[PDB]
């Protein structure tokens, strides 16, 4: 094996829920997006971009209601054209391993549609609408959010912040089925 | 129908007062026991 150095392997293992096997086996699957653009050495620590159009085709993630915000969230422009360590960082945070708190700091940012950095009533209807895959439909999403809103608004204000959504996905672990995808 | 159905469910889990029926399903009991817990909870709720 010579796509990466033994401390590149090292450090990889030690800042994911990886280990040295899986690191190469996500570097394959990496590769094979897109084998003109992905070196197949990474030694020198090349930097290279796939698209998120090709990332979001991947059989793990294309039937998730949330695959373009996830991949874009672990973006530097937020437009989900990944390099191989955004890549393996999602799918660190994607894993069994990975703690529910990590899961929920992406899911709550990736579930903020309107970035004011609190969940409202409206956040959360495109949150719900997209998380049941129509099998519910527009005022239905309205029934269930009214009724989440207040329930899970422990401070007052008539939005979640992180604490109150961190609280809510403990009891009701399904907003974050989205965030557990294996690879 | 399917908004109602979702409903009651997220409602039950979210009840801060309801904890003890809200988190059954979080015990290493067998099924019966937790049916028998949860019908007991719900009389004295
Ligand atoms: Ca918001
Ligand atoms: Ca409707
Ligand atoms: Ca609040």
């Amino acid at each position: 094996q010579t796509i990466f150095t033994e401390e590149q392997l090292d450090n990889y293992q030690d800042c994911t829920f990886f280990n040295k096997k899986d690191i190469l086996k996500l570097h394959a699957r990496f590769y094979e997006l897109a084998p003109n653009l992905v070196p197949m050495d990474y030694r020198k620590s090349p930097i290279v971009h796939v698209p998120m159009s090709l990332i979001i085709q991947m059989p793990e993630l294309r039937e998730n209601p949330f695959k373009e915000r996830i991949v874009e969230a672990f973006s530097e422009d937020g437009e989900g054209n990944l390099t191989f360590n955004d890549f393996v960082d999602m799918f660190s945070v994607l894993c069994e391993s990975a703690p529910r708190e990590l899961k929920a700091n992406y899911a709550f940012k990736i579930y903020d549609f309107n970035t004011d950095n609190f969940i409202c009533k409206e956040d959360l209807e495109m949150t719900l609408a997209r998380l049941t895959k129509s099998e519910l439909n527009e005022d239905e999403v309205v029934l269930v959010c009214d009724k989440v809103i207040e329930e899970a608004d422990l401070d007052g204000d008539g939005k979640l912040g992180f604490a109150d959504f961190e609280d809510m996905i403990a009891k009701a672990p399904d907003f974050l089925s989205t965030f557990h995808i294996r690879i | 129908g399917p908004g109602s159905e979702e409903l009651e469910r997220l409602k039950a889990l979210l009840d801060e007062n309801r904890q003890m029926i809200a988190t059954v399903k979080c015990k290493p009991w067998k099924m019966e026991k937790k049916i028998e817990v949860l019908k007991e909870a719900k009389k004295f709720v």
